[PDB]
């Protein structure tokens, strides 16, 4: 929201690129990044999680 | 001087026969000068009917909300003076914001593994709600069950939050078909509540 969280910037940036990422899921990880800060560590797991479970098959 | 702001218990916002308050906690202070002064503020507006428990050898600060304040999302922000100390502390707090969702409440039995025991686990899964602010209770016919553990929030795949809620019981209890019933509280549930039961077949 307001003010500078370097791990909620650091997780959009990771995410923003994650290459096995459809739009929906990017889209659905960086909101919870904005709706949720505090848990931005979390989220990047998460995110990381998903992205290697749809590496190219 | 340490300023650590709490909000009220997940329970009280939603329950309106309690009552929610946020609570302005410092440590740290002047045995100098230990005098200190809160000012409130509700959306940067000033309230004040705050109050001030006696200190402790700790001075803490309770203001009473609007549970549907809290539930609308308005911003609490306590202002603390002490001369002994250079310019005041703001410190604000906030309910998370984000789309609220709904929790899906499952009753588990106890494996069949664990009836070698004399005590079994009575599990309730609670998933898929947002924000992570929830309450839970266990109850047996009506009276409370109150030999129970819950797990805290923890983020899930989706970005909605789970827990997983323990009550013990005797398995006597348990294998003579007494019917126990988990209540979930959350601010995306229909009446703030919810109930799901859980008995032998």
């Amino acid at each position: 929201d307001n003010k500078f969280n370097k791990e909620q910037q650091n997780a959009f940036y990771e995410i923003l690129h994650l290459p096995n990422l459809t739009e929906e899921q990017r889209n659905g990880f960086i909101q919870s990044l904005k709706d949720d800060p505090s848990v931005s560590k979390e989220i990047l797991a998460e995110a990381k999680k998903l992205n290697d479970a749809q590496a190219p098959k | 001087p340490s300023v650590f702001l709490f909000p009220p218990k997940p329970k009280d916002t939603l329950m309106i026969s309690r009552t929610p308050e946020v609570t302005c906690v410092v440590v740290d202070v002047s045995h100098e000068d230990p005098e200190v002064q809160f000012k409130w503020y509700v959306d940067g507006v000033e309230v004040h009917n705050a109050k001030t428990k006696p200190r402790e050898e700790r001075v803490v600060s309770v203001l009473t909300v609007l549970h549907q304040d809290w539930l609308n999302g308005k911003e609490y922000k306590c202002k603390v003076s002490n001369k002994a100390l250079p310019a005041p502390i703001e410190k604000t707090i906030s309910k998370t914001k984000g789309q609220p969702r709904e929790p899906q409440v499952y009753t588990l039995p106890p494996s069949r593994e664990e009836m070698t025991k004399n005590q079994v686990s009575l599990t309730c899964l609670v998933k898929g709600f947002y924000p992570s602010d929830i309450a839970v209770e266990w109850e047996s016919s009506g009276q409370p069950e109150n030999n129970y553990n819950t797990t805290p929030p923890m983020l899930d795949s989706d970005g909605s939050f789970f827990l997983y809620s323990k009550l013990t019981v005797d398995k006597s209890r348990w294998q003579q078909g007494n019917i126990f019933s988990c209540s979930v509280m959350h601010e995306a549930l229909h009446n703030h509540y919810t109930q799901k039961s859980l008995s032998l077949s």
